[PDB]
DNA sequence: TTTTT
């Protein structure tokens, strides 16, 4: 079947920067192209079809072109409200194929995380439970790695590690790591510390609390 | 306006079969085809097909074939997706989305979207425990619940901003998630703060105010 | 068979 090729996976931008993102086809499509807008949570909206056409209420920042195989969408000066996903679809006869996508982020100045860290809850410890939670919030880049250790060995098993999609008001990320163990194996041990490294330092930022306190 | 409802979420077992409903209003239900299209969790676009209301003819992407069936109704103006012997694979969010004016035009209205979970485990009630430690973050650790989703929120939305809800996690046929606040350590614990928790599918509501440890 | 519906 036709295949289509968007570059780049990820981008990052800031607004009132000029940017562009490309779609190719690996067979003539002529100008039959069509980009999505679809923003975190939301379902895709039409932006451009015949690769140059704007779809009603469009803004003119936005701007396609190409034709045959590679193709361009340019958008200029961007606006808070044009981050998200686009995805690119050829509408030269079925069946239609879409390309991976372009995740357009906003750029902003690095930031460490504010970490916090909680023991089990007392109402938990009475399943027979006990899951030790950080959150390391509002860091940017998204890069980051966080690391459980008890009295000094690190933890593997039983991490549970989710990330937040960016921030649409301060442009970082967040990320929630949980340390599940069993009540009788948490009562085994004193220190639990949540270590995460972030490119803003080069030493970890760290935050622990022991058991019996 | 064009509006396009579609059923709920659904939880089923591998190798059952499922069908959603698309129905549609704002236009000429027979006027424009009908594509659906799916989008696993984090991933990109993929057409399954269309069909035409006016002849209920259809067109389907080969690899859809024998797996996903298009049926419509003109007298509810309602178009119905037939998955058959559903695997982890078919777990995604499904969309109808109508045509453009004629059937090769690029889609332009998509629905807000169905989403499929396959899977043996059985649906189960959250646990909900509190997260207590010139702002303090607390939060609230929902888990062990199936399937999502659960809404989390804060005072019954008083509080929102500072939340930060993290994307639910698997693990074990369970999915577990976090949310944290950030207040103003003055205002707490002299003013409460409470999370709401819902889980639907096993007709749940849990609030859990966070008190000082 | 390619867009002011």
């Amino acid at each position: 079947e036709l295949q289509m090729t968007q570059s780049p996976a990820s981008l990052s931008a800031s607004v009132g920067e000029t940017v562009t993102i490309t779609c190719r086809a690996s067979e003539n499509i002529y100008s039959y192209l069509a980009w999505y807008q679809q923003k975190q949570g939301k379902s895709p909206q039409l932006l451009v079809y015949n690769a140059k056409t704007l779809a009603e209420g469009v803004p003119s920042r936005f701007s396609g072109s190409g034709s045959g195989t590679q193709f361009s969408l340019k958008i200029n000066s961007l606006q808070p409200e044009d981050f998200g996903s686009y995805y690119c679809q050829h509408h030269y006869g079925t069946p239609l194929t879409f390309g991976a996508g372009t995740k357009l982020e906003l750029k902003r100045a690095d930031a460490a995380p504010t970490v916090s860290i909680f023991p089990p809850s007392s109402e938990q410890l009475t399943s027979g439970g006990a899951s030790v939670v950080c959150f390391l919030n509002n860091f940017y880049p998204k890069d980051i790695n966080v690391k459980w250790k008890i009295d000094g060995s690190e933890r593997q098993n039983g991490v549970l590690n989710s990330w937040t999609d960016q921030d649409s008001k301060d442009s970082t990320y967040s990320m929630s790591s949980t340390l599940t163990l069993t009540k009788d194996e948490y009562e085994r041990h004193n220190s639990y510390t949540c270590e995460a490294t972030h490119k803003t330092s080069t030493s970890p930022i760290v935050k622990s609390f022991n058991r019996n306190e | 306006q064009v509006k396009l409802l579609e059923s709920g979420p659904e939880l089923v077992k591998p190798g059952a079969s499922v069908k959603m409903s698309c129905k549609a209003s704002g236009y000429t239900f027979t006027s424009y085809v009908m594509h659906w299209v799916k989008q696993k969790p984090g991933q990109g676009l993929e057409w399954i097909g269309y069909i035409n209301p006016y002849n209920d003819g259809t067109k389907y992407n080969e690899k859809f074939k024998g797996k996903a069936t298009l049926t419509s109704d003109k007298s509810s103006s309602t178009a119905y997706m037939e998955l058959s012997s559903l695997t982890s694979e078919d777990s995604a969010v499904y969309y109808c989305v109508r045509g453009g004016y004629r059937p090769y035009y690029a889609m332009d209205y998509w629905g807000q979207g169905t989403s499929v979970t396959v899977s043996s485990a059985k649906t189960t009630p959250p646990s909900v425990y509190p997260l207590a430690p010139s702002m303090v973050t607390l939060g609230c650790l929902v888990k062990g619940y199936f399937p999502e989703p659960v809404t989390v929120t804060w005072n019954s939305g008083s509080l929102s901003s500072g939340v930060h809800t993290f994307p639910a996690v698997l693990q074990s046929d369970l999915y577990t998630l976090s949310s944290s606040v950030t207040v103003p350590s003055s205002t707490w614990p002299s003013e409460t703060v409470t999370c709401n928790v819902a889980h639907p599918a096993s007709s749940t509501k849990v609030d859990k105010k966070i008190v000082p440890r």
